[PDB]
């Protein structure tokens, strides 16, 4: 019950779950949302560096 | 109950929730705000505008004895406009003869009334109804409202001009008949023109057709504007449906109000560009196109309010918007980086190698350039468009980490960085942070009086966020003593005098684009800094503006600090001279950035700001005035207890909106100190080259189309919910004779979910309409916005709700439904169950007035709350008790409500049915509205209704009732022998408007109910003195009128407005 | 005239496919454009720029103004090529610069050349010029003017790119034209409306059309395939099957009157099955005298990947029982609304290896193992029963078996004895489980599922990999993962209610509600991965074989067939087991005689007696050592069976380093 | 238990979840007020005994 249907190959976890996995979910979610807003991940030179 | 638990399991499986918005939606709000799709407004219909089809029920007796087979037109295969059957009725079916571009995914499709139409009235709220037949009678009003909403939304099309052909038969006077496309089109003409048919017989069709006016067929009006072109509009006589004609006329009126022609598109794209690019529009007679884009002002403001309510205290929806405008400024800005200019100018600072400190080399470590420094500058430049929802502050890590003595040189540079970076941010507490940055660094050196023991002098400067943490010694400069804190006395006057001054720049095109701003007038933007339009187009370095003056006076404060007499003898002379030279050079660094912010950035902000997916939202800037700092910009979406006026219920029922976001102070002042131009820049070439690809899109013209639907569905929601709940808006209710329940907030929320799902199923939408209003209490809704200053004075905006089209058309359809409830499969009144045995041929949808009775009939017992039955003892009759306290036997004329039977449907059946069947009592069951079947029967044979009426009485449930069965005789055209028939359920009111004609291909109807072709519908044919336009629409629908047919084309904007590269 | 279709169109190949009758248009004057290169060009275009600029640039391009690019070496090799053997210098050049180029042995010492070359720009000579900083909008807007455009970079979108220099310096219309990108620059350009944006299989055409219909939806001239068929008139690949959807409705004719209850839809049935079953727009009774579904509606529902209704849009799982809350008994088919192709070969099927299909506990197995056993399209068998392993069989070779092993889990719960009391304790009257009690049962179920079943399953699946390549059913997802199963993992579901199946079937050997509880245990034992619609396997199983006989049919059985298998040398003391079997036309098996079948080695253990009345056979065991067989090693044009047992044509046998051998006629 | 099973009211969890949105992150350092109240409220369907 504590999943929805797929977004492609990913099911999302609804936040009204009763299990402990929402606390695992919110840390990785906040982590991704705060690393994507950094300015350093968007110049092409750093993407070439992380390719290397 | 082993088998019964399977039924319980399936019935608990099928009640799944239709709405699963339990997951988060703020990853989808961002994509919707950055790019919302357009609805689909104009769709073309090449068929004929009708929704009522005449269906046959019982076929005619095409061989018989009393009349030869050579009489009928059916023997000669003559096509007729009407079904040549024994009984014909009118049913409802939207979009037959409709070769549309695509469907709205709406349909009111009805079976003929001899079948079961119960599935249309258990669609909405019957989660807990067990049987396949049967629906809850307390849901009938909501079911009918959703059916009328579908019936309106399925007719939103525009009529298309197909093509004509003059006939060669002598059937008309050389008239011009329409030809409609399709795979099989040679049989539409008999349907589409009733008066074209020849007249051989004295059949009823041929009696109708030959009694009409001949010159009202085909084309009678056109508009021929050019040689060899499509006619723009015609007026044609054909079979139609005046309700559908009215709906499409109102829809055409709305889209004709939205129309623009490319001359003001040229003018608007010139004014939005401010002359830096010009476009053209031709000068020739038009081909009469339709480009719906001009909308009103309130429709724009309401969608702006809904978007501000969407971005609620989140700072992850609005962050990609500022990041987008950063890239968009970077694309067309002429300024670039030059990171090497500080490293070049700090190579000639005179200092000694023997010293340990190095003022020339400390700034280069404190202020390192990294070429990613405009990414944090253009976001601060783009945050000027939004102070209401976004308050850009300086990051926490850009402060000197618990104070920092002024004796330290690194903290002295850290003061300079913040003193240059703070005027760029739109935070209102920027001057008090600039003051307390120095006052933290001077603790024990120079002291000033504070307000409390909490916000002391050593209290950290980033903790001043609320506009009355401002110290009293800041706004009274006289409180700072000139002889015990002279440098703070200096810096206070520098802040109070040389802080920048707000201005205004005038973007926007008010004609085509509806202006979106609120609390500011239209066609104006507010800037925190001052601007002057440049006179030259070959720019060059100057030193007279507010930012360069600010840098110079911060440098001169640091010169007075190093020349203080308490501070100098702690240093050596070769260090003091080097620091003074570094400051004297850093004042006179040569950077273009203060000139750019003065002259060119306010022009290109106004160039960009109309062409933007989220329009500007500003409250007034203010320097240094405590009483005018805005707090709590707040939107409302509902009223409260009983206060029905938005200006009164606004102050206590709002939601405060807005975020702070953090930027670093190093990267802004690197941009301010290091920025240069191209080598030979000429601005009227540079901006004309840059702006030209930007103004070939049409995305803002799609957003203007979406705001129509976003304002329209709200008024549709209010009008439809007000028919079942008790709202505050003055609406017109028509469907009170249909029963429903006392709706709660959950019922209203569910019905509103069905409303907006049906709303976005049509118009082809896929994201997020009307859910921000839907999330709480859709009964009492209102839309307003307000903020206040520090002194408690409140501005507010309550936008008016403009004209709505769908909400008008639903009420029009309800006004028709009040008089034509029969065609949609609904009866009115209530039924009377009683044994009637005769050989007569009257119909139970029109009973004789001898059999009915009411509350005013003398000798009729009325039953209410009290249903207490005493049994019979030793042969006496069983008794039931009256409303008035009497006690009557099972005999006579009774009146029930339906709910009294439903609550006791088992206990009443055993007591009553054996008396209803053979005895002498008749029960009137008050219902108000009910659907119905029609079982016909041959009137020459016996017919008992008990197997139908017992199956109706035994399926009545506290939840649901099934449809009511009737028995109507089949009419004939020759004399028949009569047989006795027994029927039990009759109606009360007249109930026979659905019948069209009986014995359509026959000379007369003798036995049974007859009805000729309804003359009152086909008014234009049968009345030679009526005008062709006339419809008597609230009473009947007339099935035939003139309809106009357009042939306008819808070209894109770039196919008519070129742009001259 | 220019219309746009939702599929990749090349001029030479999509005419051989036809590609327009495939959407449903009866059809010279229809000239196909080559939009093959623009899709790869778009894929190279998207990684640098954003999406919206690229798409909104490509939208405004007509496909009748014929034009071309030009790509030149940047500056140094540009001046060096003019220095070289051709003096093909244009007349836009500087009068001094061409004079310094017409001399001999220029070098760094020439100040008079270098001073002018360091101030020379390419934009002085060539105009209009695409540099790397130009927007994608202005590339196409400048391209629509003058039939040739000079560039600097490769990353452009639109027409074909041709080069200016040799590579040593670098680092035809008709009346009706179709394409795959809707143009806007002409007032008349058209887009077809057959299929929606949810069934477009290219994932770049889908991304394009969503963005086009998102903003330009009002101004698109929209037409239907019937209107296209009006406007026109007045080798053979397998694994490409046309699909449609069935728009039906359930009707309840009790006696006389009929009613309409639901309005359903069935998304991706294949067209060949609808043609060979011979069904039309009429009414149908879908029950037998028993109440079982009458063997063709069952196959239709097992071919599809969905079944929902049209008033709401939730998933509708039909009732397989005959208990009437909702019995579906009569079907009225009302049309077929969209039509497109689909690549039946999936993504996960790469190497030839066994197939693990995960079905739930109460899914219909006893019917499909009867139906799939009784299909034969050619002189082969598609899926016999002897190649199918039940989910039951893996836990039965044990001291009392896994169902009976967890049947006696009740000893260990307080207040629980006499298993009926446990089943009464877990399920309520609704037969929906309580939230805690099912997990309290599961925390004792789980070590019996892992520490007791999984080693035996690992041993059994190693044994099943040894004795041929088979198809193994499985109850749960993790049952094939905790045991290290080797093969393709397929997560499947059927459109039916699997729960009420568990109350119909008697002879269940235990509690009839206990097996529903045991089904809930397996449903919670599996991982949270989305299953993939059993029709996704059944179309692969049936539809390539049925399409094959329409063109392989009656050529010759000797030289249409061939078989792959392991080959042992004749020098043995007392051989060709088959591996797959391939049926193809003559040219395809002639193309299969090459592509040598070495670099594939096994170790065949071959010792058994003769078992059945067929000729001399020994059930061998082959264990593949090297890499397994790719499918593009076989073909895209030749069908092949998926499962096979091992046998060869007395004595003994030992470990033989076998190799493959393609035999044919 | 009897008073729970008689009552018309069901305690749904979704009203707070359709409003408060655990995402929020007003600031960038620590949790927002909106995401901090939900870590205390915990709108799970355990029970309401």
């Amino acid at each position: 019950k504590d999943w929805t249907g797929p977004i492609g190959e990913i099911r999302i976890l609804k936040d009204t779950t009763s299990s402990i996995a929402r606390y695992l979910y919110r840390t990785w979610y906040l982590a991704a949302a705060r690393m994507a807003a950094q300015p350093r991940t968007w110049d092409p030179l750093f993407q070439a560096i992380m390719r290397s | 109950e082993i088998q019964r638990h399977i039924t319980e399991f399936i019935s608990s499986w099928q009640n799944h929730p239709i709405v699963q918005v339990s997951a988060d939606v703020e990853n989808r709000k961002t994509a919707q705000l950055l790019h919302a799709d357009t609805p689909r407004l104009v769709t073309w219909d090449a068929g004929l505008c009708t929704s009522f089809k005449i269906v046959p029920i019982v076929p005619a007796q095409v061989p018989q004895d009393v009349l030869a087979y050579t009489f009928f037109t059916s023997s000669y295969a003559i096509q007729s406009p009407f079904p040549e059957a024994a009984v014909s009725r009118i049913v409802v079916h939207t979009r037959w003869a409709s070769n549309v571009d695509f469907d709205r995914d709406s349909s009111v499709i009805m079976a003929p009334p001899t079948e079961n139409n119960i599935h249309l009235f258990k669609q909405l709220l019957n989660t807990e109804t067990l049987s396949v037949r049967g629906a809850n009678p307390l849901m009938f009003r909501a079911n009918v409202l959703h059916m009328l909403l579908e019936f309106v939304l399925d007719n939103l099309y525009l009529n298309r001009h197909t093509g004509f052909s003059q006939d060669h038969t002598p059937f008309t006077e050389g008239a011009n008949l329409r030809s409609l496309p399709g795979p099989d089109a040679e049989k539409w003409y008999s349907i589409m023109y009733p008066t074209r048919m020849g007249t051989p017989n004295v059949s009823k069709i041929c009696n109708f057709v030959a009694s009409c006016v001949r010159n009202r067929v085909g084309r009678f009006d056109r508009a021929q504007m050019m040689n060899g072109a499509m006619s723009e509009w015609v007026d044609v006589f054909e079979t139609s449906d005046a309700l559908t004609v009215s709906i499409r006329g109102r829809w055409m009126a709305r889209l004709a109000r939205m129309n623009i022609n490319p001359t003001e598109i040229e003018w608007a794209l010139t004014e939005c560009a401010q002359g830096y690019v010009t476009v053209t529009s031709p000068y020739a007679p038009s081909v009469n196109r339709l480009m719906p884009y001009r909308i009103s002002n309130a429709e724009r403001q309401i969608s702006q309010i809904i978007r501000v309510m969407n971005i609620g205290n989140n700072a992850t929806v609005i962050q990609p918007v500022l990041q987008d405008i950063s890239v968009l400024l970077q694309r067309i800005s002429p300024l670039q980086i030059d990171p090497t200019i500080i490293s070049n100018t700090m190579s000639t600072v005179s200092e000694s190698t023997t010293q340990t400190l190095s003022p020339a080399s400390s700034i280069l470590g404190k202020l390192r350039p990294s070429n990613s420094d405009f990414s944090s500058f253009r976001v601060a430049l783009a945050g000027w468009l939004y102070n209401g929802v976004v308050t850009t502050v300086i990051d926490d890590s850009s402060y000197p980490k618990d104070g920092g003595s002024v004796t330290s040189l690194e903290n002295l540079w850290d003061f300079f960085i913040l003193a240059l970076a703070l005027p760029l941010t739109t935070d209102p507490c920027a001057p008090v942070k600039a003051f307390m940055t120095l006052a933290n660094m001077m603790v024990g050196f120079e002291t000033i009086p504070m307000d409390n023991q909490i916000y002391t002098q050593s209290r950290r400067a980033s903790a001043f966020s609320t506009p009355h943490t401002w110290p009293r010694c800041f706004m009274n400069i006289q409180l700072i003593s000139p002889i015990d804190a002279p440098i703070l006395r200096q810096w206070a006057e520098i802040i109070h005098r040389y802080w920048p001054n707000p201005s205004q720049i005038r973007y926007g095109t008010p004609n085509v684009f509806g202006s979106a701003n609120l609390f500011t007038p239209p066609e104006v933007l507010l800037l925190p800094i001052d601007h002057q339009p440049a006179n030259v187009t070959t720019p060059t370095l100057d030193f007279t503006n507010e930012l360069t003056n600010w840098r110079a006076r911060v440098c001169e404060l640091m010169k007075n600090l190093v020349d203080n007499q308490r501070y100098q003898p702690g240093w050596t002379q070769s260090l003091v001279s080097s620091m003074r030279g570094t400051l004297g050079k850093l004042k006179l660094i040569k950077s273009m950035t203060p000139m750019y912010l003065q002259q060119l950035a306010p022009v290109e902000l106004a160039v960009i700001a109309p062409m933007l997916p989220f329009p500007p939202f500003q409250v007034p800037y203010v320097r240094l005035d405590r009483d005018r700092v805005p707090t709590m910009v707040g939107v409302t979406r509902q009223s409260r207890d009983t206060i029905t006026q938005p200006a009164l219920s606004l102050s206590t029922t709002n939601t405060t909106v807005g975020v702070p976001l953090a930027l670093d102070a190093r990267a802004i002042t690197v941009a301010l100190l290091s920025g240069k131009y191209p080598p030979d820049l000429v601005t009227n070439v540079w901006y004309a080259d840059a702006i030209y690809p930007m103004y070939a899109d049409t995305e803002v013209f799609s957003n203007l189309q979406r705001d129509v639907i976003t304002c329209e569905a709200v008024q549709t929601l209010v009008t439809l919910v007000a028919q079942i709940s008790e709202t505050q808006y003055p609406v017109d209710r028509y469907l009170d004779w249909i029963p429903s329940l006392r709706a709660s907030a959950a019922t209203a929320a569910t019905f509103a979910e069905w409303v907006n799902t049906s709303m976005k199923t049509a118009f082809d939408l896929s994201d997020m309409l009307l859910e921000p209003l839907l999330s709480g209490d859709p009964r009492m809704t209102q839309l307003a916005i307000q903020y206040q200053q520090y002194n408690g004075r409140t501005f507010n905006v309550i936008p008016e709700m403009p004209g709505s089209v769908i909400a008008d058309c639903v009420q029009l359809t309800a006004e028709v439904f009040n008089h034509e409830y029969n065609l949609f499969g609904i009866a009115r009144g209530d039924i009377i169950i009683g044994r009637v045995q005769s050989t007569h041929l009257w119909s139970p949808l029109a009973p004789p007035p001898d059999l009915v009775f009411d509350r005013d009939t003398p000798g009729v017992h009325i039953f209410g709350r009290d249903c207490r039955i005493s049994f019979g003892m030793n042969g006496a009759a069983p008794m039931i008790r009256d409303e008035t306290g009497m006690m009557v036997p099972f005999e006579g004329n009774w009146i029930f409500p339906l709910a009294l039977w439903q609550m006791n449907t088992r206990y009443f059946n055993q007591q009553f049915d054996a008396w209803i069947k053979t005895g002498e009592l008749r029960i009137r069951i008050e219902m108000g509205a009910y659907p119905y079947m029609l079982h016909y029967y041959d009137p020459r044979q016996y017919a008992n209704a008990w197997n139908l009426t017992s199956a109706w009485l035994e399926e009545i449930t506290p939840t649901s009732i099934p449809s009511v069965p009737f028995m109507v005789p089949i009419s004939s055209d020759h004399d028949i022998s009569s047989a006795p028939a027994v029927q039990y359920i009759i109606s009360t009111e007249y109930n026979d408007r659905s019948l069209f004609c009986t014995n359509s291909s026959s000379p007369q109807t003798i036995a049974g109910p007859d009805k000729h072709i309804p003359v009152e519908r086909y008014n234009i044919l049968t009345n030679p003195d009526a005008p062709p336009t006339q419809i008597q629409l609230p009473e009947v629908v007339d099935l035939y009128n003139v309809v106009t047919r357009y042939a306008y084309e819808t070209p894109p904007i770039t196919a008519v407005v070129m742009g001259v590269p | 005239a220019y219309i746009a279709v939702p599929a990749v169109v090349d001029s030479r190949s999509s005419e051989a496919i036809g590609l327009l009758e495939s959407f449903g248009v009866d059809a010279n004057d229809v000239s196909y454009q080559d939009h093959d290169y623009v899709v790869d060009q778009l894929q190279y275009m998207l990684d640098g720029y954003e999406a919206g600029d690229v798409i909104d640039a490509l939208v405004y391009r007509n496909w009748l103004h014929h034009s071309v690019y030009c790509l030149l070496p940047p500056k140094s090799q540009l001046l060096e090529y003019w220095k070289s053997n051709p003096s093909v210098i244009p007349d836009n050049v500087d009068r001094r610069l061409r004079k310094r180029l017409m001399l001999k042995k220029d070098l760094r010492k020439d100040d008079e050349y270098n001073q002018l070359a360091r101030a020379f720009k390419i934009s002085d000579v060539y105009a209009p010029l695409i540099s790397s900083t130009t927007s994608p909008m202005t590339m196409i807007q400048n391209l629509n003017q003058g039939e040739i455009v000079y560039t600097t970079t490769d990353r452009v979108i639109g027409a074909r790119v041709l080069l200016y220099a040799p590579r040593k310096y670098y680092a035809p219309h008709s009346r009706f034209n179709v394409g795959t990108f809707p143009s806007i620059a002409t007032p008349k350009c058209s887009v077809m409306s057959g299929v929606d944006i949810e069934s477009i299989p290219n994932e770049f055409i889908k991304l394009f059309y969503q963005r086009v219909k998102s903003i330009h939806a009002n101004i698109l001239n929209d037409i239907s395939p019937q209107i296209v068929s009006d406007m026109i008139n007045r080798h053979v690949d397998v694994y490409r099957v046309d699909v449609v959807n069935v728009l039906f409705e359930v009707v309840d004719v009790a006696d006389g009157l009929r009613s309409v209850s639901r309005k359903l839809i069935m998304h991706t049935v294949p067209v060949c099955i609808l043609e060979l079953l011979g069904i039309e727009i009429a009414d149908y009774c879908i029950r037998q005298e028993d109440g079982m579904f009458t063997d063709w509606f069952l196959l239709l529902t097992m071919l599809s990947d969905g079944l929902t209704d049209r008033r709401t849009h939730c998933q509708y799982l039909i009732n397989p029982s005959s208990m009437p809350p909702d019995v579906i008994l009569n079907i009225s088919i009302t049309g077929f609304i969209n039509r497109h192709t689909i690549d039946v070969m999936p993504d996960v099927y790469d190497f030839i290896k066994p197939i693990g299909a995960v079905l739930p506990k109460g899914s219909f197995k006893s019917t499909i193992m009867r139906v799939l056993d009784s299909i034969s399209v050619l002189g082969v068998k598609i899926m016999p029963r002897a190649h199918v392993v039940d989910s039951d069989e893996v836990g039965e070779q044990m001291e009392p078996t896994f169902e009976h092993a967890v049947m006696e889990i009740y000893k260990g719960i307080a207040g629980v004895d006499s298993l009926d009391d446990l089943t009464k304790w877990v399920l309520n009257s609704d037969l929906v489980p309580h939230d805690d009690r099912l997990g309290q049962l599961f925390q004792a179920f789980l070590p019996l599922a892992k520490d007791l079943l999984a080693p035996m399953a690992r041993q059994f699946y190693d044994n099943s990999m040894s004795e041929g390549r088979l198809l193994t059913f499985a109850h749960a997802d993790s049952e094939l993962l905790n045991a290290n199963y080797f093969g393709h993992l397929l997560r499947l579901k059927i459109p039916y209610i699997t729960e009420v199946n568990l109350m119909i079937r008697k002879n269940r050997e235990g509690g009839e509600l206990f097996q529903l509880v045991l089904s809930y245990l397996y449903k919670m034992y599996a991982t949270s991965a989305q299953p993939k619609w059993f029709g996704s396997l059944l179309r692969l199983l049936i539809c390539p074989w049925l399409h094959m006989e329409k063109l392989i049919g009656e050529a010759d059985p000797a030289s249409t067939s061939a078989e792959i298998g392991w080959h042992v040398p004749r020098e043995q003391l007392m051989g060709f087991i088959p591996y797959v079997s391939i049926r193809a036309p003559r040219l395809v098996i002639e193309e299969l005689m090459e592509k040598n079948w070495g670099q594939y080695h096994a170790q065949v253990i071959v010792t058994d007696q003769l078992v059945v009345g067929e000729p001399r056979r020994v059930s061998a065991k082959a264990v593949i050592k090297g890499n397994h067989l790719p499918v593009k090693l076989i073909s895209r044009f030749a069908c092949f069976t998926l499962t096979s047992k091992y046998e060869m044509r007395t004595g003994r046998g030992a470990a033989y380093n076998a190799r493959l051998a393609f035999r044919s006629d």
